[PDB]
């Protein structure tokens, strides 16, 4: 199922700019031709209708996605052997700060390489790549080197084939449509092979390696990874399990493997981290688990199920019909499958997120305060911008395939017919949320400077416990022994068990107390997150209809009004309920990150003694503080911003200046937002007047952008202004101290 | 003394200032070998600071209170240098890139899609034109003389 | 399947009372005589409103006029000695 | 090759190498003659 | 095959639906049962019933809220704002009955079940029966917070 | 003195309402 | 209720009717153009104003015109 030479490969279209659309390809007679040249760049289904060829330019772009990443990592990896001081770091994990870019002397610039240890002039990276080259056994620059010659190869093998699938040997569409055999071979092979791949690499070359780093040994004088292969009497001295070989393993005595394969629970009192052993044992039954879980489907050899002989079993007396039709709609549309892969990711994202921190993966990674808090905010950030996505596609969909004539489904059917009561109550529950939690913020402030701290819903005067989470904590730190008799420790040490771990005089992880203030600030969680939600299902369900216009499908997914009828139509599309949804996603990732910053300064992060006394960043303010507004722009906005606006003439500077930059990008923003086209197509028509005078007005006459484009370019320029903002703060908030 | 400013070399803030960066520059130097690199790179920034501030006083600047540079626009001729000469030049390069955009504009507007040479430059004709833009000053007068320069 | 009708446009357009009971008083005669007899006067709309009016600002001006000071803390006013302003200021 | 050289003369890709030696002159400049406020000639 | 959720009442083009929350047997019974549905009554008993039920209620929330909730004030003050609050409810009672319905017009209230049956259109959607049920509301709202108040701080009951 | 006591709340809870009523009764007025 | 006009300016190419999203222009036999038609606006009273009819005129400037006036239930898209 693929066709020779589709396409022939030629510079020809590389000189006709807009190819790929009739309109554009006629020329540019005013200035909006160059704008909508970028905006429908990559939308394959407006260029043609044939769904073989529209897969088959989907399939090649992911390659060149592939190969940009492998560039990326390639990069990254030859980054940390040339201009790094990653083996210096690696006999002094707790007193080396991680550095792998440096400065050319130019203009002054050159005070950013500042001192970070280990006779090193560089910028502090907070990406983590120190801990995860250190947990693989890496401890030389030429192992750094051979990774990033490797990437380099995988990226032009990628870029190759690329090329390759698109203008030799295209498949066709049969092929692609077969979803059992891609969810077959993406479950065996892609994830259990990887997980098995990995389990045997950690076993055979991270434990011994790590083992001996652990035991304090020189990095220098450890043997080479292949040593521990072809000298099994080395791996027999370390596990004495390993002198059987492989038989325990092929008679079911797997009781012996014990000794690197446990069950324990907790973290290394030396590293900070989880155990490599719990690791292994962890990849070996997920990559089980995985290869049992790839052998359900129907292929060539009868045996395994259909996809559609399930779906098509399940209904009910409320629901009709059931899901009878869902298998042609999700192996006929990109955009469905797009935005419920979006949604899944952006869920994964942000659970990826929440597990990391409280489970240190890599060692020395808890008592690098950076490195945690910048990853949490990323990938708190990239999971909202993909659930954001997921409705926006979602949309799409509505709008562009959905087709009842031939593509007819019972359940999205009746989901339609009753919107309106599921919009209500939506609203509804979003209101009840912000009065019920932000409310008892302003009754906080109000009672406050009346004079009246008796009056206030604080743990002192009207306590508002959550008394559900605290059970859920308590019945985790008794799991052991109890409900998980084969565990030694529990998961996690913020459930409540109440030791703690230091490492290098500061306090990587301990028991997190729940009061008041995370009864409101949850309850603040939970209500941005719903009026997100309400916003964008909003925009999805009246994408065709409404009671307003009733033909708003024939006006596309994309249109910016219907005229200053019916009292006004403006942002009636799909495109609109985004482009105010992404606003209310900022709110929500921005309220929840200051939450976990203020929260792991004030109660989790400090130092330690030789008695024994623990004294955190901020001295436990958050429970008495964090109930007020006031308190929140005190002794959190104003207090943590010395750092960063007093970083001028040090190596922070680039914080400082980043800073303004970003208060000036988030202020610009406004101009477009509030402002309208009129206006300024009418000022042009002055400007262009003087050109005509002197003999300089352009052919291609200029016209304002387009209200759509004015409406994104403001989205735009405020979310990375904000976004810009709090991370040069973060940075040189948690930097210094 | 204009507006009541000292000079540069006059100045003992200037001198304080520039003590004050050099020894800043050289606390963090005792952190390393002298034969390192870092070594190396901070002797030369050293070296440059000290350069910058003997410059700084050799030019005749005028100092304030705080021992900060000032500059006079009024025009004084002891004073040519901060204003008068530089915005000549920038002056005289601003008016050649008005000039060859406006020629190169010229030139393509009697074609049959001129929109077209636009996106795409036609670059043998545009170099030919950029060398003419040396001469600006001459053609600009003279076309203002005629009465070319403004559209009728 | 016919849900238009021009002689009868009560079930066309749908008047109908979904939950409206016309069953009888369940109430004792006693009692709702009784009821009847004493909250008759305020069964007037015009005069309900002024004696609302009336009564609520005299009961809610009485109150607070002879208030004391242990219910309000400003009837109490300061019990403390009044500190001196910057630059020496009363 | 024709269809080559035209897309060299497209209007981003000459914007870019024009600003890449601008700049790379600039900086190089920068280098001969640092720390300049006057014009000393 | 068995389906649960109908248009309401065989008409699929009126903007409602029918569903076990709305049409269930004992739902249906127990709105039907309550004061504000029996449009066969005289509006003032039904005001009367209303206002009890609502008196009796407001005095909680004053009483154990409010400023004075930690003094031997408490009950007096709760009972005092509760009946405030059910003046102010009268008022506006008031207010909507004056602007909504005019002196000598017939009821607006529907005249038809959903069985198709004709009945005579309800009485609180006029001027003298909505007159009616304000001042039974007003009489039941203050009789409710005066039981109430009564029950809690004159009798030593074992409440809590 | 004891004024305050009872023009405060005179203006501030009593001649709102009285206004409030007025107001949305000529208003809601029709002819 | 709206105010729409008609200028001698009409071309007759009948892209105003066909673009109403109601039903309040019509054409109507005429002579002046060659087409010998013109549009007509009988039916005001369920005008919107959503101003269709100015996005498909060719004119240079509008020969259909569209002034917003009193509201009425009708002009306000109202379906309570
Ligand atoms: C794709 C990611 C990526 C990114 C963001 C960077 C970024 C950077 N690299 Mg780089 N690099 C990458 C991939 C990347 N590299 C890869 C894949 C390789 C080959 C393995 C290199 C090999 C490399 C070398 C050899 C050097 C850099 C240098 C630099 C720095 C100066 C860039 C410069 O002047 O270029 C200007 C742009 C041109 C096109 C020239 C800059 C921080 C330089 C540096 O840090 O020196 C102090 C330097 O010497 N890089
Ligand atoms: C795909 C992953 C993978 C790969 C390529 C290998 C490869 C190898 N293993 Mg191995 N191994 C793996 C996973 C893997 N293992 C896992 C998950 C376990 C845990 C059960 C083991 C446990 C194991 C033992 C106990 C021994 C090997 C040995 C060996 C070597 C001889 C066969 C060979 C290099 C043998 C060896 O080191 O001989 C030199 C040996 O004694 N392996
Ligand atoms: C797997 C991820 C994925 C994929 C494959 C797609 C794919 C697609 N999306 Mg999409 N989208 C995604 C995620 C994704 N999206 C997410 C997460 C969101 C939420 C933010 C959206 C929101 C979204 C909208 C709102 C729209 C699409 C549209 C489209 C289609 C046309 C794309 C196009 O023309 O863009 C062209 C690409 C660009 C113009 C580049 C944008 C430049 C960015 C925004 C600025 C970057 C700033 C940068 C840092 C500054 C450096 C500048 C430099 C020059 C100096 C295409 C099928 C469009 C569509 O289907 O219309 C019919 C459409 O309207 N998407
Ligand atoms: C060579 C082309 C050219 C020339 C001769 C002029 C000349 C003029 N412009 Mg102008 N302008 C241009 C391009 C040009 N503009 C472009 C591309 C833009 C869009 C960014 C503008 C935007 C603009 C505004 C918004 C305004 C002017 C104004 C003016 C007048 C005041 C003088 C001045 O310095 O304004 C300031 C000039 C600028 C800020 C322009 C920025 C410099 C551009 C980027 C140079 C680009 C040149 C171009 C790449 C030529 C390529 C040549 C190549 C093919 C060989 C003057 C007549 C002002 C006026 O009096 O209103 C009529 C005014 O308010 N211009
Ligand atoms: C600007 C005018 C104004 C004035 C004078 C007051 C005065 C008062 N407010 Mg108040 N308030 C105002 C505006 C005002 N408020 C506004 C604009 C808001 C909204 C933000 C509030 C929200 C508010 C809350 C949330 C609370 C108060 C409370 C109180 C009382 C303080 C506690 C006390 O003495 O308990 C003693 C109270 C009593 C002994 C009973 C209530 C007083 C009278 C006797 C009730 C009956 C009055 C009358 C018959 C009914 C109204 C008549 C009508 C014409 C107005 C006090 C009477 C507190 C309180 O206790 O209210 C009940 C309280 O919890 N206020
Ligand atoms: C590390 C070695 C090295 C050295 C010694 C130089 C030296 C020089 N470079 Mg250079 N350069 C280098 C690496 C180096 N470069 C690299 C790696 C790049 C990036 C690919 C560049 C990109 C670059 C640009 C883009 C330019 C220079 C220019 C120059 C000259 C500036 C003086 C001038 O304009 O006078 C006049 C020139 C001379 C006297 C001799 C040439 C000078 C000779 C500039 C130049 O030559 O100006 C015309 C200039 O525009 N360089
Ligand atoms: C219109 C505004 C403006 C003006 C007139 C200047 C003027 C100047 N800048 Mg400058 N600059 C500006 C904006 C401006 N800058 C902005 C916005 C930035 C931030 C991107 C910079 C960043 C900058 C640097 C980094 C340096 C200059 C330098 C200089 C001096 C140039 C010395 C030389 O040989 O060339 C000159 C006085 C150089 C210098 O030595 O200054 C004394 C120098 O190293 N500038
Ligand atoms: C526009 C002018 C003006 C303004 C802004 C105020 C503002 C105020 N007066 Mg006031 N007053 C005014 C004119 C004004 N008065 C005049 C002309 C008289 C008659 C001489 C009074 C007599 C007066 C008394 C007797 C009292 C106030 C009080 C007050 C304060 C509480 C509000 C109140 O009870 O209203 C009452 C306002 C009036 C009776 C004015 C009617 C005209 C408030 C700051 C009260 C106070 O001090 O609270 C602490 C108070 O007890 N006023
Ligand atoms: C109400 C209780 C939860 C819902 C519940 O009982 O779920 C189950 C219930 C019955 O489902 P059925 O058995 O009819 O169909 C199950 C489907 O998987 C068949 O494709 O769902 C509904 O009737 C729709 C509920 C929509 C949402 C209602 C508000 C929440
Ligand atoms: C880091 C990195 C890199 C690299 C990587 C690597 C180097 C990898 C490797 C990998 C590998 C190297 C893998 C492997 C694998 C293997 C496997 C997967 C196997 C399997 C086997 C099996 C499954 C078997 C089974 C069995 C049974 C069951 C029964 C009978 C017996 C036997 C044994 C046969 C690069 C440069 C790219 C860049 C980026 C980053
Ligand atoms: S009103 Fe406009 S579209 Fe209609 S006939 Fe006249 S010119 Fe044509
Ligand atoms: S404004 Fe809209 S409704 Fe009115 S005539 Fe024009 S198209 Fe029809």
């Amino acid at each position: 199922l693929v066709d020779r030479d589709p396409i022939k490969t030629s510079f020809e279209e590389w000189a006709k700019p807009g190819h790929f659309s009739r309109t554009i390809a006629k020329g540019p007679d005013t200035t909006t031709w160059i704008w909508n040249l970028h905006a429908d760049a990559h939308d394959f289904d407006s260029h043609t209708s044939d769904l073989e060829e529209i897969s088959r330019k989907v399939f090649s772009a992911h390659f060149g996605q592939l190969s940009i990443i492998f560039l990326w990592l390639s990069g990254m990896y030859f980054h940390g052997a040339r201009f790094s001081n990653y083996e210096a770091w690696l006999s002094d994990p707790t007193h080396i700060g991680p550095s792998a870019q440096v400065v050319w002397p130019i203009v002054g610039q050159e005070i950013l390489n500042g001192d970070v240890g280990g006779g090193f002039r560089g910028i502090q990276i907070t990406s983590g790549f120190f801990q995860i080259w250190r947990a693989s056994g890496i401890t030389s620059e030429l192992q750094l080197y051979c990774t990033a010659i490797g990437a380099l190869v995988f990226a032009a093998l990628m870029l190759f084939a690329g090329w390759f699938h698109y203008h030799k040997a295209a498949p066709k569409l049969a092929w692609f449509q077969d979803v059992e055999s891609m969810l077959n071979h993406h479950l065996a092979g892609l994830l259990g092979l990887g997980s098995l791949s990995w389990a045997g690499h950690q076993v055979h070359v991270s434990l011994p390696i790590n083992q001996f780093l652990n035991a304090g040994v020189d990095p220098k004088e450890i043997p080479l990874p292949h040593e521990f292969i072809l000298n099994r009497d080395l791996l027999a001295q370390l596990y004495p399990s390993f002198a059987e070989g492989a038989t325990p393993f092929f008679t079911l005595n797997w009781s012996k493997y014990s000794e690197f394969l446990t069950f324990r629970g907790g973290l290394d009192p030396v590293t900070g981290g989880l155990w490599l052993t719990d690791i292994a044992h962890h990849h070996l039954a997920i990559a089980i688990l995985f290869l049992i879980a790839g052998h359900m489907y129907r292929t060539n050899w009868g045996i395994g199920h259909g996809i559609k002989d399930i779906l098509e079993a399940h209904k009910g007396p409320f629901t009709g019909q059931g899901h009878k039709g869902l298998y042609e709609i999700l192996t006929t549309s990109w955009h469905a499958q797009l935005s419920l892969n979006l949604a899944m990711l952006g869920s994964l994202t942000i659970i990826v997120a929440h597990h990391m921190y409280s489970m240190p993966p890599y060692p020395y990674l808890a008592t690098d305060y950076a490195t945690q808090l910048s990853l949490f905010t990323h990938h708190m950030w990239i999971g909202g911008f993909l659930i954001v996505g997921a409705a926006a596609h979602a949309a799409i969909f509505m709008v562009r395939d959905y087709d009842p004539t031939n593509r007819y489904n019972d359940l999205l059917d009746r989901v339609l017919r009753h919107r309106d009561a599921i919009i209500s109550h939506l609203n509804w529950v979003c209101i009840f949320l912000g009065f019920h939690s932000f409310g008892l913020y302003i009754h906080n402030d109000t009672m406050s400077a009346l004079g009246r701290p008796q009056d206030m819903f604080s743990d002192t005067a009207i306590q508002l416990q959550p008394v559900f989470a605290q059970w859920i904590q308590n019945t985790h730190a008794l799991a052991p022994g109890v409900t998980a008799p084969g565990e030694t420790a529990s998961t996690s040490l913020t459930w409540g068990g109440g030791e703690l771990v230091a490492v290098g005089g500061k306090v990587a992880l301990l028991p997190i107390p729940l009061g008041t203030a995370d009864f409101l600030v949850h309850h603040i969680h939970a209500f941005t997150i719903h009026v997100t939600v309400l916003i964008l299902l909003k925009g999805v369900l009246f994408a065709r209809s409404s009671r307003l216009i009733p033909d708003k499908a024939n006006l596309g997914f994309r249109f910016p009004c219907d005229g200053p009828g019916r009292g006004g139509t403006c942002q009636v599309s799909a495109w609109d309920h985004v482009f105010l949804g992404l606003f209310w996603m900022y709110n929500a990732i921005s309220v929840v990150i200051f939450h976990f910053s203020w929260k792991m300064q004030s109660d989790v992060w400090g130092s330690i003694s030789d008695q024994g006394v623990v004294t955190h960043i901020t001295g436990g303010n958050f429970a008495q503080s964090s109930i007020t507004i006031n308190g929140w722009l005190r002794d959190f906005l104003w207090a943590q911003a010395s750092q960063v606006i007093q970083s001028y003439g040090s190596s922070l500077s680039a914080y400082g200046l980043f800073f303004l930059g970003a208060h000036f990008v988030w202020a610009f923003s406004l101009m477009f937002l509030f402002s309208g086209r009129g206006y300024w197509q009418e000022l042009i028509e002055s400007i262009v007047w003087a050109h005509n005078k002197l003999k300089v007005a352009p052919a291609t006459q200029p016209r304002a952008l387009s209200i759509i484009q004015g409406r994104a370019v403001g989205v735009t320029h405020y979310l990375l202004g904000g976004i810009a903002t709090t991370w040069a703060f973060f940075l040189a908030r948690i930097i210094a101290v | 003394d204009i507006s009541g400013l000292t000079p540069c070399k006059d100045s003992k803030q200037f001198a304080k200032r520039e003590k004050q960066q050099i020894k800043k520059l050289e606390s963090s130097l005792k952190l390393y070998a002298p034969e390192s690199a870092p070594a190396l790179a901070l002797n030369a920034q050293i070296e440059k600071t000290k350069r910058r501030f003997d410059n700084y006083g050799k030019y005749g600047l005028l100092c304030g209170s705080d021992g900060l540079p000032h500059l006079i626009v009024n025009g004084d001729q002891r004073h040519w240098g901060e204003f008068i000469t530089p915005g000549i030049l920038f002056l005289y390069i601003a008016g050649w890139i008005g000039w060859v955009g406006r020629s190169y504009l010229i030139a393509i507007s009697g074609e049959k899609k001129p929109a077209m040479k636009e996106i795409i430059i036609d670059v043998p004709l545009a170099s030919r034109i950029i060398f003419r833009g040396f001469i600006w000053p001459v053609a600009a007068y003279r076309e203002f003389l005629n009465g070319d320069l403004i559209a009728k | 399947s016919v849900y238009f009708d021009l002689e009868d446009l009560g079930n066309t357009t749908g008047q109908w009372d979904v939950y409206g009971s016309d069953a009888p008083s369940p109430y004792n005669p006693l009692q709702s005589k009784f009821f009847e007899t004493f909250a008759a006067p305020f069964t007037k709309r015009g005069l309900l409103l002024k004696f609302l009016i009336l009564g609520g600002g005299s009961l809610l001006t009485y109150v607070s006029a002879n208030s004391t000071g242990d219910v309000l803390p400003i009837k109490r006013g300061p019990q403390e000695p009044p500190k001196l302003g910057p630059r020496g200021k009363l | 090759m024709r269809d080559l050289k035209t897309y060299l003369s497209v209007a981003p890709v000459l914007s870019t190498l024009w600003f890449g030696s601008l700049a790379g002159l600039l900086i190089e400049i920068n280098r001969l003659f640092p720390d300049a406020l006057t014009f000393p000639f | 095959t068995f389906q649960v959720v109908q248009p309401i009442n065989g008409d699929p083009f009126i903007g409602s639906l029918e569903t076990p929350v709305t049409s269930s047997p004992l739902i249906a019974w127990y709105l039907s049962n309550l004061p504000g549905y029996r449009t066969a009554v005289n509006p003032l008993l039904r005001g009367v019933e209303v206002g009890l039920a609502h008196g009796f209620f407001l005095v909680g929330p004053f009483v154990k809220a409010g400023p004075l909730r930690n003094t031997a004030y408490a009950g007096s003050a709760g009972s005092l704002a509760a009946a405030g609050l059910v003046v102010i409810l009268s008022m506006c009672l008031t207010i909507y009955g004056i602007s909504s319905f005019k002196e000598g017009e017939p009821s607006i209230a529907p005249s038809l079940t959903l069985t198709g049956r004709k009945k005579q259109p309800d009485q609180l959607q006029t001027a003298d029966g909505w007159a009616k049920f304000t001042g039974g509301f007003f009489f039941g709202g203050i009789s409710g917070v005066t039981w109430a108040y009564f029950l809690l701080y004159v009798l030593d009951l074992p409440y809590f | 003195n004891n004024l305050p006591s009872i023009f405060v709340p005179l203006v501030g809870l009593v001649f709102p309402a009285i206004a409030m009523a007025s107001l949305f009764l000529h208003i809601q007025k029709n002819k | 209720s709206h105010s729409v006009k008609i200028y001698d300016t009409c071309i007759g190419c009948t892209q105003c009717v066909r673009a109403c999203p109601t039903d309040v222009l019509e054409m109507i036999p005429w002579d002046g153009c060659k087409a010998k038609q013109i549009a007509s606006a009988p039916r005001t009273e369920d005008c919107v104003g959503c101003k269709r009819c100015e996005s498909a005129c060719p004119t240079d400037f509008l020969s259909v015109r569209v002034y917003l006036w009193h509201e009425t239930t009708r002009s306000m898209g109202l379906a309570y």
